[PDB]
């Protein structure tokens, strides 16, 4: 239940905190990159 | 299993770096890491200020896991056994 | 060997590259010292700032790119 | 050699501090006893006059002049020269606060410059208080 | 109690295993060691 | 040596700064 | 005890111990901890206790 | 000619650890140990949130989690053989790109044509416009490289310092005396490598400004 | 050099944490002949 | 024996952050010297200090790439 | 190997450009620190800008050419 | 051939710490004088000091591991 | 081969240019501040200040004496 | 053919220790303003003075370190 | 291929003038300044700034020396 | 080869007599500055100065050293 304890931090910042989905399409066109050098 | 390892570190916290807490602030205003900084078998630590014995043996504890994580990679000097 | 030479040709042009960071350290410093004295930041000082730091790059941004026009 | 006095009330005459901090008006500066001969224009803010003996004290001036010779004799001249325990800090907000809503009122270029001189001294003096 | 005593003494006397044997084997495996370096060579 | 790979251990991150987070607002002055 | 760990450190030293990079890290570091602690530490120790304890107190 | 080696073990446990070593008590009295870590938090987050002064100022009460998380694991590299998760490449590039995104998004969530109107330095000459433009959308996408690259690069280069020397001394077998000054100048590199705190505020501080200007 | 040294403290240790175990009152009566002949080689 | 070009333009790329060095050391001495002359450091007299950091230590993280790239 | 001399040739000679650049950086800098100790920028003090502006321009344009007849 | 690309590779780079130099020099000495003019030593006189040499010889350190890189 | 070496000869030589450029640029920008302090700028100010420039300028051409001697 | 590359190498590398003679030279130039300023050698001026004269010095020095570390 | 080595030798050493002329214009430039703030002109100022300068071209030409004895 | 590396290096070091020409003009110029800004040259003002110059040069008179060294 350690949730509710920054619920509402959460989604107070991550409205633009939680675009770590651009950070995840960099690392796996990265990967995608190197496994075509690999 | 997991209970047991959180109850250790309770303990392991009460011991070093410890209303109801006025039982545990007198537990660590006592300092029984301060008493024995390597523990009751031994006398103490190098460190002897500051009551930063349960830091230090965390602080050892993590060099000794490193450690032991990298000795795969390191190699010896000599078979027979050093001066 | 060429292509060798347009390497270490490349490697050694991008240095130029150095000259741009010291003179915009330096200018930016000298706005620093300056608004020490004189409080009118939003004046023509900042505007020759920010000109002598657009000259400075766009001086190590020609250097770089006449090493890419060597590597290429 | 410490001369600082205001027109009505003298605080240093000749005395051996040999370290004094004055708000000059171009910035601040610091006497060392040995101290390059200048004359320094004040500006609104704090004398923290260091004596020569490890206490200290705290002055907060108005405008005046800062003239130090080729010698030690700094002849500090001070217009309204006071300890900052006389002044009142929560009035000193206030004038601040007040100083700032009409610091625009002023339609005249120097009419706004002088509001800004009392912004100046009110900030100068909540940073001393 | 006395055991402990006697049992430590018999550890240092043991340094002759280290010495007499184990020493002399590995400086008779010395030469042996450096004549497989020098036929490497 | 060189880094390489970049799979798990920009994954883990998160998690402690959730962690981390999670405890320091407990803190309080 | 102390004799028993004087020779658990030669044993390691004898055979698991690696003398490799230890003056780097493994004595530098803990020597300058070892500073620290001697050291201002024991300030430290009144800076949290006569500083921050007698603060709140007080309030 | 011992070959530098930044392992990865198994990472989790390790990027947790630092974690583990500031407990947080439900008490009105601390217990001496965390005080300080309260005092140190305080005093931090008074200079973080002195320049913004605004409705940022909720994005610092997780600015002090990066900063404490960022101390705490570049801290305990220092430690003979401690495994520093920020020298690899991999994290400290996952923590640069999101935080630069949500500064960027957040100023763009909130009065944009003004945000994107930052890259006007309040008029600057016409001749040269399109060149600064350019010049500042670049500095701006280099950011966040810039960023993870200014903590990556020496975090990597203290332990690549110390290793070198480390090996120096081990391998000087000829005159203690040398061997001795070296050992001097490897506590004197350990000392300034203490300095790494420095590099954490360096990076939070660079990315609050980041964050004040974009909000 | 003797390297056996640290043994014997290993094995005090090892009989210190039998005790501490509580099932050291499980073993034979042997280590304890064994012990008081040792103690008599002394005497 | 493109490598070895590669090797020698990746060390020749490297030396030109030295002006970046340089640079960052003028902005962060004019930034003591012009806190020490007017005590308003809070303002744009550190702001445009961290500016001129950020938009000096460009060109030799540039020239660092730069390196990189030809290095790999 | 003539075509990878005039390659590494040109790609070392480029990097006189660098001084130009720090030689502007520091004269727009001390426009900057002149400016705000006198206010009288419309007169010589935006002229002797200029004027070293153009002559540390000239020195890189020189570096330039010099780069150029070694490419051809 | 690549061993000998390796050592003029690090040898090149190692070069590039010069700049570093120059700038924790100058921004040390601009201690002195900001020191001389303002008695504050302990405040951020000598803390932003601080903070500029750890900024410039992360900024050598960051150039120099390129050249560890090469040789290893 | 060396005909080769003429224009990698050239080309380390042709550095000594930016030296120039840094030292006319700070004699020019010293000029700027002088008259910003002192309005007898037609005076022995500006005089020395071509004298400094002009040696600067002298001394980088001589060093591009040697790089136009080596190519030739 | 190494042993060349270790000469090369010492070479370009000791350059960069070279480079921090600015450093100090900086530092001294900075220290003479200072105590043209406030004269006092006793003071913390010449204690700052030294302490980045052996900052400039040891960032040298462990670039000549790492320029025997070219040669062993 | 000696040849070679000589003139590449000499075009490498003739780069350690450039500092020679960065040491002149700032030396220069001082002067500038000194005598902008001081009215003594033909006084130990002048004399110095020429000391100085013929102190750096003085190291300059030596530079160009040993660049000139490993091309002869 | 081994002499036309030699050489080369000998050649390539010589470059660190910039930085000694650069740290004499700094120490100069700001000794200049000084005596415009006190009369007190002729006290430890003088002094400081010499001891900057005794040094910086001497770095330069090192880097000059290992460049003879590597020559021969």
């Amino acid at each position: 239940f350690q949730f509710t304890g920054i619920k509402k931090y959460f989604n107070s910042y991550t409205l633009t905190g939680r675009m770590n989905c651009v950070l995840a399409t960099y690392g796996g066109i990265a990967l995608l990159v190197l496994y075509f050098k690999l | 299993a997991s209970v047991v390892p959180l109850k250790d570190r309770r303990l392991l916290e009460v011991k070093l770096g410890e209303i109801l807490m006025r039982d545990f602030t007198p537990s660590g205003i006592a300092g029984a890491f301060q008493r024995g900084y390597y523990r009751y078998y031994n006398k103490y630590v190098n460190v002897k200020k500051g009551s930063v014995a349960g830091l230090s043996m965390v602080l050892a504890a993590y060099v000794v896991f490193n450690y032991c994580r990298s000795y795969k990679e390191l190699k010896h000097e000599r078979l027979r056994k050093y001066h | 060997i060429d292509t060798a030479a347009k390497f270490i040709g490349a490697g050694a042009a991008t240095v130029g590259v150095a000259g741009s960071g010291a003179g915009i350290g330096t200018v930016f410093g000298s706005l620093i010292i300056g608004y020490a004295r004189n409080p009118s930041l939003k004046q023509q000082l900042f505007s020759y700032a920010i000109l002598g730091f657009a000259l400075s790059e766009a001086m190590g941004l020609f250097c770089l790119m006449v090493a890419f026009l060597i590597l290429f | 050699s410490f001369t600082f006095a205001s027109p009505t009330q003298v605080f240093f005459n000749g005395a051996n501090v040999r370290q004094v901090d004055v708000p000059t008006q171009t910035g601040a500066f610091g006497i060392l006893a040995s101290h390059v001969p200048t004359l320094q224009v004040l500006r609104p803010g704090l004398v923290v006059v260091h004596a020569e003996d490890g206490t200290t004290s705290k002055y907060f001036v108005s405008s005046g002049s800062v003239t130090v010779n080729a010698d030690s004799s700094v002849q500090l001249l001070a217009e309204e020269a006071v300890t900052l325990d006389m002044l009142d800090p929560g009035v000193a907000k206030a004038n601040l606060e007040k100083a700032q809503s009409e610091l625009l009122g002023a339609a005249d270029e120097a009419s706004r410059a002088e509001i800004q001189i009392r912004i100046e001294a009110n900030e100068a003096l909540v940073k001393a208080l | 109690v006395q055991v402990s005593p006697l049992i430590k003494l018999g550890r240092y006397s043991a340094l002759f295993l280290g010495v007499a044997y184990g020493a002399k084997r590995y400086n008779y495996l010395k030469p042996r060691a450096e004549e497989e370096r020098r036929i490497a060579a | 040596d060189t880094s390489t790979w970049f799979i798990t251990i920009t994954s883990m991150i998160m998690t402690l700064f959730i962690l981390f987070q999670l405890k320091i607002s407990n803190y309080s002055y | 005890l102390g004799t028993g760990l004087i020779l658990y450190l030669l044993s390691k030293e004898i055979y698991v111990i690696t003398a490799e990079t230890f003056s780097a890290i493994s004595t530098i570091g803990v020597l300058v901890y070892i500073v620290k602690k001697y050291g201002a530490s024991i300030g430290a120790f009144a800076d949290k206790l006569n500083e921050q304890k007698i603060a709140q107190l007080e309030e | 000619i011992a070959p530098t080696m930044m392992g990865l073990p198994i990472v989790t446990l390790i990027i947790m650890f630092p974690s583990l070593l500031f407990p947080t008590p439900k008490r009105l009295i601390n217990n001496r140990t965390i005080s300080i870590q309260q005092w140190l938090i305080q005093l931090t987050s008074k200079q973080m949130m002195a320049i913004h002064n605004q409705k940022g100022q909720t994005w610092s009460l997780m600015l002090m989690s990066l900063i404490m998380f960022i101390g705490s694991t570049n801290i305990l590299g220092l430690l003979p053989h401690s495994f520093t998760p920020t020298t690899q490449l991999s994290m400290n590039l996952g923590m640069a790109i999101p935080l630069w995104s949500a500064t960027v998004f957040t100023g763009f969530r909130y009065k944009t044509k003004t945000s994107l109107a930052h890259f006007l330095p309040q008029g600057t000459p016409a001749l040269l416009i399109p060149m600064l433009v350019i010049i500042e959308t670049i500095s701006l996408f280099i950011q966040p490289v810039a960023l993870a690259v200014r903590l990556t690069a020496n975090i990597t280069a203290g332990h690549l310092l110390i290793h070198l020397i480390g090996g120096a001394t081990l391998a000087l077998l000829n005159i203690n005396t040398m061997t001795a000054f070296i050992t001097f100048t490897i506590l004197i590199l350990l000392t300034i490598l203490e300095f790494a705190v420095a590099l954490i505020q360096a990076y939070v501080f660079t990315l609050l400004v980041s964050l004040y200007l974009h909000d | 050099t003797p390297a056996e040294i640290p043994t014997a403290i290993q094995s005090l240790k090892k009989i210190v944490n039998s005790a501490q175990t509580g099932s050291f009152k499980q073993l034979t009566v042997k280590e304890a002949l064994l012990n008081g002949l040792v103690a008599t080689e002394v005497l």
